[PDB]
């Protein structure tokens, strides 16, 4: 077995420029390394084998190079349609893949439109309360959202999931839910959602005054 | 033509053992070794091992030696991998692929089997409406949401406004909360004040038979 470090993971590429992925091995692997492309939805498509030998049908903007342990993968023209994860794969002694480069398209920074949502009444009658704060359309991906009760930072109960990068806008959105029991919820009034995002120095805070407005 | 056809989703309880297949049609099974490859949620690929149906040697990733058992039913060209002691960490997509020799045209991968491993049973989703409350509302747009809370297994389709509101629907991937899955979506509609067409989110969960339409 041989370890294979590959870097970066995440590359923000601009459509029109080049990307250079790298896999460095633990032993000399003698140019037996391959490069795969893995989009969502399908199984991995092989691109290059034995370091430099392109595949039938694979474009020459993809290029591969390297020799001992060091090897590089290069896409001269990142095309709208090369956004996938690339894994390298030695096979000089059994098989080992690199962690992969996830590519995403780099674009202007954009700030999130935050919304906070109270518990729906129907959730309360069930005995629970999830407060849900949407953070829609921003860039870059990084957003750190804090949940606060009456100025009190609560961190458990928080569930977070992000959208995939939207094909026709290239932003990311996030959802943040704070799941609390009916009782905990009824004993507090202010609930605050606080996004700390690169686009603005000051945190984006949003609060709703419980029920009475 | 050459196909490697894999077993359908295996849903299974922790501690158990699963056996997943790779039905090799369209070529001579003994020619190529079958490798199995593990596909990790969010990112990553891990080689498990290979069985060569020709000379019969199997070689495993050291890391998988105790977890996986690789086998082939030569008479029917179906190679199977068995996974013993399923923890929640073996939730994943598993793939088999026939080896690629020299400079061949294309590399043949199976469609993969998803194994979601757990002790939970089918549960219809609890749907709740999300509408902005009394926060002024004298402008901007409006974003409406629906919280698909607590279901098993994954498969929930949240159609907005019975399809009408395709406009900008964000649908956030489901994550595990206390043993079940929670998920949500959002639509933004043009300016303030949605009350005209009763907007409605409609979520369906196949394994159950559930169709909830929360409008208000
Ligand atoms: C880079 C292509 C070389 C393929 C390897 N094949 C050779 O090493 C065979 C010798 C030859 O080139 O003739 P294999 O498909 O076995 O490894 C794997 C294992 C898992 C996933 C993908 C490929």
């Amino acid at each position: 077995d041989i370890e294979l470090t590959q870097s970066p993971s995440s590359l923000s590429a601009s459509l029109g420029g080049k990307v250079t992925i790298t896999c460095k091995a633990s032993q000399d692997i003698k140019k037996y390394i391959g490069w795969y492309q893995h989009k969502p939805g399908k199984g991995p498509r092989l691109l290059i084998h034995y370091t430099s030998t392109l595949l039938p049908g694979i474009p020459s903007r993809f290029r591969g190079s390297g020799s001992g342990r060091d090897y590089s993968f290069s896409i001269s023209n990142l095309e709208g349609g090369d956004i996938a994860t690339y894994y390298c794969l030695q096979y000089y002694n059994l098989r080992t893949f690199g962690g992969g480069t996830k590519l995403e398209i780099k674009r202007a920074d954009a700030a999130p439109t935050v919304s906070i949502f109270p518990p729906s009444s129907e959730q309360l009658t069930s005995g629970g309360a999830s407060v849900v704060c949407f953070l829609n359309n921003f860039y870059p991906k990084d957003i750190n959202v804090k949940w606060k009760i009456d100025g009190s930072e609560r961190a458990q109960g928080v569930l977070n999931s992000w959208t995939d990068q939207d094909s026709k806008d290239s932003t990311y959105s996030m959802s943040s839910t704070l799941t609390l029991t009916k009782d905990e919820y009824e004993r507090h009034n202010s609930y605050t959602c606080e996004a700390t995002h690169k686009t603005s120095t000051s945190p984006i805070v949003k609060s709703f005054n419980r029920n009475e407005c | 033509e050459v196909q490697l056809q894999e077993s359908g989703t295996e849903l299974v309880k922790p501690g158990a053992s699963v056996k997943i297949s790779c039905k090799a049609s369209g070529y001579i099974s003994t020619d190529h070794a079958i490798h199995w490859v593990k596909q990790r949620p969010e990112q990553g690929l891990e080689w498990i091992g290979y069985i060569s149906p020709g000379n019969g040697d199997i070689k495993y990733n050291e890391k998988f030696k105790v977890k996986a058992t690789l086998t082939a039913d030569q008479s029917s060209s179906t190679a199977y991998m068995q996974l013993n002691s399923l923890t929640s960490e073996d939730s994943a997509v598993y793939f088999c692929k026939r080896s690629y020799y020299g400079s061949s045209y294309v590399d043949y991968w199976g469609q993969g089997t998803t194994l979601t491993v757990s002790s939970a049973k089918t549960t219809p989703p609890s749907v709740y409406p999300l509408a902005p409350g009394c926060g002024d509302t004298t402008g901007s747009s409006v974003t409406l949401g629906c919280l698909v809370k607590g279901y098993f297994p994954e498969s929930v389709t949240v159609t907005w406004n019975s399809g009408g509101l395709s406009s900008s629907v964000h649908t956030f991937p489901a994550l595990l909360q206390s043993g079940l899955y929670t998920m949500s979506s959002s639509v933004t509609v043009p300016g303030g004040g949605w009350p005209s067409a009763t907007v409605t989110c409609s979520v369906a969960h196949p394994a159950s038979s559930t169709t909830v339409d929360k409008k208000l």
